[PDB]
């Protein structure tokens, strides 16, 4: 089913964060990494679509980060999709819908 | 810098996107409209992120700029910033900047964001002694000597080729440091940064953490993906609330027992067989123990506040210590030896239940877990207690769907057949074992999976 071998914690981010960016949110992982090298990407509005690069993921490690302060009042919720592919580019998982909620903070 | 004469916006700002932005800022109707130097001098801030800007030509005429955001554009050359000495804050992450020499005399800067660029050479930062925020990660920096005089820094990050941290020695104002994905083994200099509150050092080559001993103000620490085994020093860090030690070679958790302010603890991919030191960490909401050598998870029954727990890739038979953890939202225990899931009936808040590669035969305890949206039950495997080999061997089918219905075998070894509820073989000669498989799609709540497995039946001579 859609879960496949994904291991993903719930994702929430306080608005108006200060200090240094980027900031680690969660690590995304597929257990398909036991048999093959897995490469991670995220798609959606706030990732590869406007506003682009608000959220980024490390391709090899799966660390999902935020790059700037958020404003719940402007955007309360982001809908993204995590992807997992092998060295050949073929998907080892079905894209998992990831929901990022913005909180107060 | 001054324009010689009143000039059209699109002759000053040669980049099409910038010209259009500048039109709005200057309150003009068209980019063809003429603006004066006096008009340009009124601009003190510029939020110009995500505009597809390829050139900042023209910005040298905005003499009074104190704060700019050119992040997430396509910038290379930043020469027009050279004489904008009123600049206090610059956001310029996610561009293609390699030459930061134009920043050299911007001594009023207190905030400089340059992560995700093409920077190797940071020598032009040496005189920016008022900096309190500097972000340089996702670059190709190996030499941080230019940071040695930045004695007002509070938050710092950089990457990705640094081995020598000695330039950090006098930066005692530091409160937040992220050195993730560098080539650092020696962190002895960090002992001098006694004001540190957060230290992120993921994916380095760190084996000795004794320098952290006096860093008692630390509340967040990530040493994920290093060379850690002995962690005795961590006992000194009683203010820690978030600790990530995943992907090391740790076995001894006794140093963590007194860290009662911990709410998040990541310990996956280690050498752990004993979690009794975790029994008193009652404020935990997130605990990761995947890819260890766990069998006894009894200490977990104490952790009443857990909402997220990972235990996959261990040697666990008895999952029942999770039964009282009624706040659990996501539970991951694939690749263990769990057969009985009766205790999971208690987990009414469970949304994600990952349990593939166990020894589960009976889904009936999961029937009322109708809040499940993600489910994994694939590839179960177990071996029954032996039965005597006979010419005709019959065993009951024990595979139960969530509804209580027996799932008929998908395949049966050695020519065997099924007449509900019995699996029967006709065996012309002694064989060590027989087997059967099952495979059944199932949805519980909204979570969908294939409940599948192989069942082995040993036969005694
Ligand atoms: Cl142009
Ligand atoms: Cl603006
Ligand atoms: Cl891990
Ligand atoms: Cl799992
Ligand atoms: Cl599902």
């Amino acid at each position: 089913g859609p879960l496949g071998s994904w291991v993903i914690p719930p994702i929430s981010c306080p608005e108006n964060e200060k200090g240094e960016f980027p900031k680690n949110l969660v690590q995304i992982k597929s257990n398909r990494d036991k048999e093959t090298k897995v490469f991670y990407s995220i798609t959606g509005q706030g990732a590869d679509k406007p506003p682009v690069g608000v959220f980024i993921i490390e391709r090899e490690t799966g660390w999902l980060k935020v790059t700037q302060p958020l404003d719940r009042e402007a955007i309360a919720k982001y809908i993204l999709y995590s992807h997992a592919v092998s060295s050949n580019g073929n998907a080892v998982e079905d894209p998992m819908e990831i929901v990022i909620t913005v909180t107060d903070a | 810098a001054t324009i010689t004469q009143d000039t059209p916006i699109n002759q000053i700002f040669t980049d099409t996107a910038l010209a259009e932005k500048m039109k709005t800022v200057l309150g003009k109707t068209n980019v063809t409209d003429t603006v004066s130097q006096t008009d340009l001098d009124q601009v003190t801030t510029l939020q110009a992120d995500r505009l597809g800007i390829k050139s900042i030509d023209g910005v040298e005429y905005l003499n009074n700029l104190t704060q700019i955001n050119f992040s997430n554009n396509q910038l290379t050359d930043i020469t027009p910033l050279k004489n904008l000495t009123k600049l206090v804050d610059i956001l310029m992450n996610n561009n293609q900047i390699a030459d930061i020499t134009p920043l050299a005399n911007l001594t009023n800067l207190t905030g400089l964001t340059l992560f995700n660029n093409q920077i190797t050479d940071i020598d032009p930062l040496k005189n920016l002694t008022n900096l309190n925020r500097l972000e340089l990660s996702s670059n190709t920096i190996s030499d941080i000597s230019a940071l040695s005089g930045l004695t007002s820094l509070q938050q710092l990050n950089f990457g990705n080729q640094v081995t020598d941290l000695k330039p950090l020695a006098n930066l005692t104002t530091l409160e937040r440091l992220d050195i993730s994905s560098n080539k650092v083994s020696d962190i002895s200099v960090l002992a001098k940064l006694t004001n540190l509150e957060s230290l992120i050092a993921t994916n380095n080559q760190i084996s000795d953490i004794t320098p952290l001993g006096i860093l008692t103000n630390l509340d967040e620490l990530s040493l994920n993906g290093n060379q850690l085994k002995d962690i005795g020093t961590l006992a000194s860090l009683t203010n820690l609330t978030d600790l990530d030690l995943a992907n090391n070679q740790i076995s001894n958790l006794a140093p963590l027992s007194g860290l009662t302010k911990l709410t998040e603890l990541k310990l996956g991919a280690n050498q752990i067989s004993n979690i009794s030191p975790l029994a008193g960490l009652t404020a935990l909401t997130n605990l990761e123990l995947n890819e260890n050598q766990l069998e006894d998870i009894s200490p977990i029954s104490n952790l009443k506040n857990l909402t997220y727990l990972t235990l996959y890739f261990n040697n666990i038979s008895d999952i029942s210590p999770v039964s009282s953890l009624t706040k659990l939202q996501r539970l991951f225990f694939s690749n263990n030896k769990v057969s009985d899931v009766s205790s999971l009936a208690n987990l009414t808040n469970i949304n994600w239940l990952s349990a593939g590669h166990n020894q589960i035969s009976d889904l009936t305890p999961l029937a009322n877990l109708t809040r499940i949206t993600q489910l994994g039950l694939n590839d179960q495997a177990w071996t029954n207690a032996p039965v005597n080999y006979k010419a005709n061997v019959s065993i009951p089918n024990t595979v139960k769907n969530v509804t209580g219905a027996l799932i008929a075998p998908a395949t049966i070894s050695d020519g065997g057949s099924y007449t509900e509820p019995d699996i029967t073989w006709n065996l012309p000669s002694y064989t060590n074992e027989v087997s059967y498989t099952f495979s059944q799609p199932v949805t519980i709540g909204k979570g969908t999976t294939t409940f599948s497995g192989t069942v082995t039946q040993p036969l005694k001579a």
